[PDB]
């Protein structure tokens, strides 16, 4: 029985990006913010 | 096997994931 | 006669999980924060 | 060509 090959040394395959490489963005970072600038109606007595 | 001579150093070198952490730049203020 | 196929599926290359892109959240408005009172200037 | 047994 002569030389020859056979199955991969790894099956692996997908080799390397998408959900590997590029698996999208991550957990929503957001922060919330403030409205304006009230209070100066200002109506003493 | 097929008397792989070739030595094949590294010839799948690492993968360059370190850029990330879009967590950057200054901000304007008010005032 | 070396006829054994080698298993070259897809990509022998064996990375894992290389990083995804970064999402965006809630992007709150840093306005400006108080209580809206009156009384300012009594005259 | 080099006639022999098949490879992929």
């Amino acid at each position: 029985a002569p030389g020859s090959q056979g199955a991969p040394g790894l099956q692996g395959a997908p080799g390397a990006p998408g959900s590997q490489g590029a698996p999208g963005l991550q957990g929503a970072p957001g922060a919330p913010g403030s409205q304006g600038a009230p209070g100066l109606q200002g109506a003493p007595g | 096997q097929g008397a792989p001579g070739a030595p094949g150093s590294q010839g799948a070198p690492g993968l360059q994931g370190a850029p990330g952490a879009p967590g950057s730049q200054g901000a304007p203020g008010l005032q």
